[PDB]
């Protein structure tokens, strides 16, 4: 999952 | 009224819910109005996208809490992979407590449907959660269910203890004391009619989490059979583990 980890790590 | 120092931090977490329904429901007449009727959306399609955008309130939700900000994002992540379809469905519960009515349902736009309407449109497997969310909905009006013990429902789905491979559990083992301390505290003291209301609000955390499971399973199915939309985030939600 890499999209989740965006909108955390933003 | 008494309210416990803590609670009124975790109640400034909240976002405001007049404006969110503006925006999902300004979002998703957009969506249809952008297609003809051969492109419209189900209305299966349609309960889909409300979700992700309640998601999206969720995640923005979990991102103001000073908590949760002090976890680096693989503890975060591992987090919201645990309880985001309990949070969905207990935002959806709560929701019907306070703007709802029986034989009525509310959704996050703020419409209110009829649930005769929307249950004779969903399968036996719906039908039964649906129901049983019902059920739920009712005891916890006679419980007179209020925000200050909504919003620590919430953190305590959030801070999980059966989460596994955290790197500070020890964080969030703190924060389910605190939260339960806080709970307890103003549930006994502005409740004393309900001398069992906090003993029983612990009671639905489990049930509302099964419906949870069952329903997050159905929709994996289904998004792997092809009948769930394109809805970003909501797709690899069950995407990813399940
Ligand atoms: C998880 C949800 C969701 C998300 C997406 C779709 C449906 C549901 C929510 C949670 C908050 C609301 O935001 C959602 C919304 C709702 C309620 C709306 C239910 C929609 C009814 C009609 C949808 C048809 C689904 O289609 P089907 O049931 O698979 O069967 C039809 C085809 N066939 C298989 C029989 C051939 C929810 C809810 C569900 C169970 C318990 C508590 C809350």
């Amino acid at each position: 999952n890499a999209l989740l980890r965006y909108l955390l790590d933003k | 009224a008494s309210i416990p120092h803590l609670i009124l931090e975790l109640l400034k977490c909240e976002p405001d819910e007049p404006q969110v329904q503006a925006k999902i429901m300004a979002y998703l007449q957009q969506e249809q109005a952008n297609r003809s009727k051969h492109e419209k959306l189900s209305t299966f399609g349609l309960m889909c996208k409300m979700a992700d955008q309640t998601l999206f309130s969720i995640v923005e939700w979990a991102r103001s809490s000073i908590f949760f900000r002090e976890l680096k994002v693989d503890d975060q992540m591992k987090l919201l992979q645990n309880c985001w379809s309990e949070l969905l469905i207990l935002d959806h519960i709560y929701r019907q407590v306070v703007h709802g009515k029986e034989g009525s349902i509310f959704l996050v736009t703020g419409q209110q449907v009829d649930y005769s309407i929307i249950a004779s449109q969903a399968g036996a497997t719906l039908n039964n959660l649906m129901s049983h969310a019902q059920e739920l909905v009712a005891k916890l009006r006679s419980l007179q269910f209020d925000q200050r013990e909504f919003v620590c429902l919430k953190f305590l789905v959030l801070f999980s203890l059966d989460v596994k491979n955290l790197e500070n559990f020890q964080l969030v083992e703190g924060v389910q004391e605190q939260v339960n301390a806080a709970l307890l505290d103003y549930t006994m003291c502005n409740y004393p009619q309900q001398t069992e209301k906090f003993g029983q609000l612990l009671l639905r955390l489990p049930e509302i989490r099964a419906i949870s499971m069952q329903a997050e399973e159905y929709l994996y199915y289904k998004h792997l059979n092809g009948d769930v939309p394109y809805n970003n985030l909501l797709i690899e939600m069950l995407h990813a583990k399940r």
